[PDB]
């Protein structure tokens, strides 16, 4: 297969240097231009720069001239992108892609996420969101878990160990002014199950090596 | 295969994008690595292929839509250049008087060609003839 | 300077409908215009090159056309996996740009949210903090207004929200809003209310609770 493989997700502090990599296989790396593309959270694609690996001919976008360096090692079939001093605003997904003569990017890497924060890795506290009369409609009850104050992304949530998937909504995280994230997961159930069936959210945060299981109890109100 | 490094000028060429050439007036000119390749030799016409010096891109001729067309094309440096070049890469170098012409082997009577105007691309079809400046 | 501008920003259409997406260059350009698809959670992939040529593997329902300044991507009949973000792109010399993107979204009938509110956990109160969550479940369209009121003072600056992607089963959104207070500020006040306004509701809905009522 023709392929470009990027390096893994980076979480760095501001002021730190960083180099990410993009490695091709299944074709001659030296014969095709390779671009780097930025995508900020929720935003569009922005072209950063381009390099011909054979001779390392490099052209930059005017808005990225002098903010980054793009390099290549033909012996490893690898192109690179690097910063000297990261800021928070560099937080984005970065793609590498091959640009062919028919005038398109025809093969893309899987992307590498870069998150720049001064926050330290921290596992979440997990709080129940109890079902009650305040969360009932038409024979059904909503309940959840609030997953608060973790860093960095991501957390995954399951319910009853994956036995319960219907009616589950797990929301995107919000970044608090804290610099720590928070998210909720909810599920809606038959209100007639509240007395008979226990509900547990299973909360994983791989970065902090934490897994928390929190039983969610009905509240009489 | 025998290669020389050389340039071309009109009656200059530059790499204006990643797979594009343009012709204009003056020293960031494109240096070609010219190679003599198998084909049909006769009075003052030698088969040639044009590549870029230290880039694995070679000029080639294809049908886009249904008209022959000039493009820079990516090739494996291990396999290229070779003596039996593929016809698309094959240019019939023709010298008359003091001027050269390159004619697509794949499509006879189609030539490497430049506009009269400044900063226009190089194309297959208007100046069909050229000057070569051989270099170190 | 060459700018590509896409329209519309959000193209809401039914599954099975034909979709036309527009990309306009600020100045006339060669027809070497590419179109990419980015499925949610994924890398972009090439769909069309040189305005009208499908890339290898791309299903036949995708087409492109246009020249000069005016370019279109057409999907002849939308399938669930077509609902995604699309970008056009071109290169003039050593400059490459992209359109800003069009999100193809699933049009469906209006659905009002079910509004639920969750008072603070006892566990969280110990810790020193009170988070009150307002849930809006399975509504359409995306636009909704959530307001927080504590003893009727309209709150500002102490809440955040987020919205899920369209549900794979009913094409709705769900939204979560969190009001966060210090335990100190929470014990001062009595009534906590989430007020929700949306096209499916004939009047706004207010879910509320009193600091002492849930245990």
């Amino acid at each position: 297969e023709v392929q470009l493989v990027e390096s893994g997700a980076e979480v760095k502090k501001p002021g730190e240097s960083l180099k990410i990599s993009c490695k091709g296989s299944g074709y001659t790396f030296t014969s095709y231009w390779i671009g780097w593309v930025r995508q900020m959270p929720g935003k569009g694609l922005e072209w950063m720069g381009i390099i011909y690996p054979g001779d390392s001919d490099t052209r930059y976008s005017p808005s990225f001239q002098g903010q980054v360096t793009i390099s290549a090692d033909k012996s490893i079939s690898t192109a690179y992108l690097q910063w000297s001093s990261l800021k928070a605003s560099d937080t984005a997904m970065y793609y590498c892609a091959r640009f062919v003569s028919l005038d398109a990017f025809d093969i893309w890497g899987q992307g590498t996420m870069v998150t720049v924060s001064s926050a330290s890795t921290k596992g979440p506290s997990v709080f129940p969101l109890a079902p009650s009369s305040k969360s009932t409609s038409g024979g059904t009850a909503a309940l959840g878990c609030l997953v608060k104050d973790y860093f960095p992304e991501p957390v995954t949530v399951s319910w009853n160990s994956g036995a319960l998937t219907s009616g589950v909504h797990t929301f995107p995280a919000v970044l608090q002014s804290s610099g720590l994230y928070s998210l909720s997961s909810v599920v809606t159930v038959p209100s007639s199950s509240l007395g008979t069936q226990t509900y547990i959210c299973n909360v994983n945060h791989k970065p902090s090596n934490t897994k928390v299981d929190k039983r969610v109890e009905p509240k009489s109100c | 295969v025998r290669s020389l490094n050389c340039t071309l000028r009109d009656s200059s060429l530059v790499m204006s994008g990643p797979y594009e050439l343009k012709a204009l007036h003056l020293e960031q000119q494109v240096v070609f690595s010219m190679s003599f390749v198998q084909g049909e030799e006769s009075n003052d016409k030698i088969p040639v292929a044009l590549g870029l010096k230290e880039k694995n891109l070679y000029l080639s001729c294809v049908l886009k839509d249904d008209k022959p067309t000039l493009q820079l094309e990516s090739v494996d440096p291990k396999n290229y250049p070779k003596k039996k070049m593929e016809k698309r890469f094959v240019f019939n170098k023709i010298e008359i008087n003091n001027k050269l012409e390159f004619e697509s082997a794949q499509f006879p009577n189609w030539y490497i060609s430049t506009s009269q105007a400044e900063n226009m691309p190089v194309f297959l079809g208007d100046i069909t003839d050229f000057t070569m400046q051989f270099v170190s | 300077e060459i700018v590509l501008t896409q329209s519309p920003a959000t193209l809401s259409l039914s599954p099975g409908e034909r979709a036309t997406l527009s990309c306009r260059a600020s100045q006339s350009v060669s027809s070497y215009l590419a179109w990419y698809q980015q499925k949610p959670g994924q890398a972009p992939r090439l769909l069309i090159y040189d305005a009208s040529n499908r890339a290898t593997g791309i299903p036949a329902r995708f087409s492109g056309s246009g020249s000069g300044t005016d370019f279109t991507l057409t999907i002849s009949s939308l399938e669930p996996e077509d609902f995604a973000v699309y970008y056009c792109q071109q290169r003039s010399n050593w400059l490459w740009t992209f359109g800003q993107g069009t999100k193809v979204e699933i049009k469906r009938s209006v659905a009002a949210p079910s509004v639920f509110i969750f008072p603070p956990s006892d566990e969280q109160l110990k810790s020193g903090t009170a988070s009150v969550v307002c849930l809006l479940n399975n509504f359409y369209p995306r636009e909704a207004k959530v307001q927080w009121k504590v003893d009727n003072a309209l709150q500002s600056g102490n809440s955040q929200e987020s919205v899920t992607e369209q549900d794979s089963k009913d094409s709705t959104y769900s939204l979560s809003s969190t009001l966060t207070l210090s335990k100190a500020d929470y014990e001062k006040h009595k009534v906590y209310a989430c007020e929700v306004t949306h096209q499916g509701l004939s009047s706004p809905v207010t879910k509320s609770f009193n600091r002492g009522e849930c245990e």
